[PDB]
RNA sequence: GCGGGGAAAGGAAACAUCUUAGUACCCGCAGGAAGGGAAGCCAACAGGGACCCCCUGAGUAGGGGCGACCGAAAGGGGGAUAGCCCAAACCAAAUCCUCGCGGGACAACCGUGGGGAGAUGUGGGGCUUGGGCCCGGGCAACCGCCGGCGGGCGGUAGCCGAA
RNA sequence: CUCGGCUUAGUUUUGCCGGGGGAACGCGCCGGCCACUGGCCGGCAAGGCUAAGCACGUCCCGAGUCCGAUAGCGCACUAGUA
RNA sequence: UCGUUGCGGGUCCGCUUACCCGCCGCAAGGCGGGGACAGCGGCAGGCGGGCUGUUCGGCUGGGGCGGCACA
RNA sequence: GGCUGACUGGGCCCUUGAACGCAAGGGGCCCAGGCGGGAAACCGGGGCCUAGAGAACGCUCGUGCCCCCACCAGUGGGGGCC
């Protein structure tokens, strides 16, 4: 069994000091250097590596060491490497006309903000909710019905 | 410090005064030439090379001239609420650079647009240089950058076999060199 | 450090703005030949990027700049850089002819002599003529290095 | 699916800001999906770690004749998982395309010759675990190109099937 | 940075287009919900690509507390036909 | 008013290459005139039913005029 | 003749609004603080009594050793409660 990295959930001010753990994106470089591997060797063996992470957790190190011994003692089969195994790049037609050049990206706002906060994203997202009658769009004016109902009953 | 660094100083503050004298004489011919014209070399070589220009067969640099200002917003001829009747100050969400790219794309049908950059401004016109590439040319298809626009494919057997072969040899080496340290 | 607004204040007739003084055909043809002799015996450089690095590093002895670069800003920085480092230079009418004397199949906008093997005497005499031309044009002298 | 242009009716128990709605509709451009995607990020001194989509956060923050109404994001749980290049520093034509011929699984590629691109820089190198530069040691070097030969499996007709 | 405009929850604080002005360079630059100052923290814009996992139904296969010829698609039929 | 808007001379004078206007020429370019004005873009004030959207309350010996018996 | 109670902070009740929901405004009886008139009692929270009266948003003013403004502190500025 491949081990899964264990990272800390970011402790917010709202939390008040309550903390929990979660499956991180991948094993940090500091955790890998305590077992003798770099990112290329770890990904070749099949581990998920996160070079962005700086912290090191001993529980992550022990799980690496126990699993690495089984692999190097022929008692475990490693998974396929965590590297790209296919290269599919399609020919692009009408990049200028679909706003995919640098000027189009700047006009869409992808240079200055995230895709989720761009305006074209907000238009498409609210349209999908209204088309499917999703979470808050299943009722129009849900906030005002809720507000007046709270006054009348909690008077 | 490459020569391209010194080339940019004509568009910096140190060389702006001399460059505007040059543009006042160069712009006379450009205003008389066609609106879209192919050029042998880019006007801003250092800027062009950053955006992906190379002097390879099939790469086209076109100079585009267009009128500045807001777009030709049309006054509605039917009933509208007062918010929707204004004209002055209303502009398009497209910039003139993207507009200049699209016009250059029309004149060279089938060529893909790579990038474009600003060149010069005058009282009426704005000038851009659009880099278009022929995706059907053999010298463009194999370019490390130009294959991002012209498409690229690698069989899964090629990547999967070598990655498998790398993992077999890495495990062989790690057993003899890393296993004693891990167990100890 | 030299302001281009002063170094390029008074351009010559029928020439790009980076040309500071007129070069006669016999001095221009001579400077072409020394580049051929320097390439054949000593050491030279061709190309704007390579010649610019030589002027920065101080290994340049003569810099040849063509007058027929189509976008002149490709080589317009070279005279200011040469005057900065006190390297003598001269203009040549054709970049196609400069590339031939440099030994390349394409035009060269600029070239520099690093080591003039059998043209050491001719290079010194050439600088004197170009230096005499510079004095006539209100320019200070740039001596042989 | 992507980019641009872009209403009104109706609602607000009138109506102009507003909403309807960046909708209907129009113009342009792609794919079998598209677009997005690899930190000039989020956080708060504790840490996450590209992207998209689903559940939630949440009708909360906030916007608004603070009216009608509109309305996130971070974070958490999942599906899936993958990282790389161009330019520049440094070297300077060591480069690439095409065709003829000889060879070479009908390929790539090798030799030879003509032509074209290329010093306004082809190519090498470099890609946050920054790099270039200088020095020393080691290969489990690394990175790319072709898809021939063999095998297996599935689809595009069918066949056998008890009393 | 400033002015006009469209847009956005973005509010002295979203994004963008247009007019005018307009940097610096790794000893630098950018962000931390008004601006500036100091500290601290996080990063390196203005260049390009990227499988998987997600939308759809001309079409194909299966299912149905669906309809049953004034129903069900306009069309069970020489129906987008006369 | 900001930009286009430049070159000389002492805010004013001049100049032409910008720009504009006409003539000739396929074009290349030439001729004449105006001229950094004009025209054009942005912003700002004025006139602006030329055009767009709307509002033109209620009670009431029917409606309207009146009155407010509308607080 | 002497003064400013046309007072500061609060509560309860009546009427507008019958029995019977429901603004603003108005009136009454008081508690505390500090005053004026008077020997004292007592009275004074405008006019002898019943009329002269105005929500939300916004702005402004007064008030508090007052609260908040996004990692921390400071300056300017902004917001909040009465
Ligand atoms: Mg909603
Ligand atoms: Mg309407
Ligand atoms: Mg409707
Ligand atoms: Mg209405
Ligand atoms: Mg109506
Ligand atoms: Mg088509
Ligand atoms: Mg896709
Ligand atoms: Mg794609
Ligand atoms: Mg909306
Ligand atoms: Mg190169
Ligand atoms: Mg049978
Ligand atoms: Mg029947
Ligand atoms: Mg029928
Ligand atoms: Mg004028
Ligand atoms: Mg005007
Ligand atoms: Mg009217
Ligand atoms: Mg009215
Ligand atoms: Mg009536
Ligand atoms: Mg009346
Ligand atoms: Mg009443
Ligand atoms: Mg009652
Ligand atoms: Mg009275
Ligand atoms: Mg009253
Ligand atoms: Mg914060």
């Amino acid at each position: 069994m491949i081990p899964k990295p264990v990272v800390q959930v970011p402790r917010s001010i709202k939390s008040g000091g309550v903390t929990k753990w979660k499956e991180g994106r991948g094993f940090s470089l500091g955790e890998l250097k305590e077992v003798g591997l770099n990112a290329e060797q770890a990904r070749l063996l099949g581990l998920p590596v996160d070079t962005r992470r700086d912290s090191v957790w001993p529980q992550n190190v022990e799980a690496l060491r126990k699993w690495l011994i089984e692999v190097l003692e022929g008692k475990a089969t490693p998974p396929e490497p965590t590297l790209p195994k296919v290269v599919k790049v399609k020919r692009k037609r009408g990049r200028a006309f679909r706003g995919l050049t640098s000027a189009g990206r700047r006009s869409r706002g992808l240079i200055s903000t995230r895709f989720r906060e761009t305006h074209n994203y907000k238009f498409k997202k609210k349209a999908k909710e209204r088309r499917l009658k999703k979470r808050h769009e299943a009722t129009k004016g849900l906030g005002n019905v809720l507000r007046i109902s709270r006054i009348i009953n909690e008077s | 410090p490459s020569a391209y660094q010194y080339m940019a100083m004509w568009y910096r503050k140190v060389g702006r005064e001399v460059h505007e004298r040059l543009m006042r004489s160069v712009l006379i011919k450009w205003r008389k030439e066609p609106a879209i014209v192919r050029v042998e070399r880019p006007f801003r070589l250092e800027r062009a090379r950053k955006l992906g220009y190379k002097p390879k067969q099939g790469v086209v640099v076109a100079r585009v001239r267009l009128i500045r200002g807001p777009f030709n917003r049309r006054r509605p001829d039917s009933g509208r609420r007062p918010k929707r009747m204004g004209v002055y100050g209303i502009t398009a969400w497209k910039s003139w650079r993207q507009v200049a790219e699209e016009r250059a794309a029309r004149k060279f049908p089938g060529l893909e647009v790579l990038n474009s950059y600003w060149v010069a401004d005058d009282g009426i016109y704005r000038y851009f240089e659009v880099i278009l590439i022929d995706c059907n040319q053999p010298t463009i298809q194999r370019d490390p950058l130009y294959s991002g626009i012209c498409g690229r494919e690698v069989p899964r057997r090629r990547l999967a076999r070598r990655l498998r072969e790398r993992q077999r040899k890495l495990i062989e080496h790690l057993k003899k060199t890393l296993l004693p340290k891990l167990k100890g | 450090t030299i302001d281009p607004k002063t170094f390029y204040a008074n351009p010559l007739p029928g020439k790009p703005f980076y040309v500071r003084f007129e070069v006669p055909s016999d001095v221009a043809e001579k400077a072409l030949e020394i580049l051929s002799i320097a390439r054949q015996t000593g050491k030279i450089k061709k190309g704007t990027n390579e010649t610019t690095k030589a002027v920065e590093r101080g290994l340049a002895k003569l810099v040849l700049i063509a007058e027929d670069v189509d976008p002149p800003e490709v080589v317009a920085h070279l005279p200011l850089l040469c005057e900065e480092k006190k390297v003598p230079y001269v203009y040549v009418p054709s970049k196609e002819k400069l590339g031939k004397a440099a030994g390349i199949n394409v035009a060269a906008a600029a070239a520099v002599v690093i080591e003039a093997g059998q043209a050491a005497g001719e290079l010194e005499a050439l600088v004197n003529k170009i230096n005499e031309i510079r004095a006539k044009h209100g320019l200070n002298a740039i001596p042989v290095r």
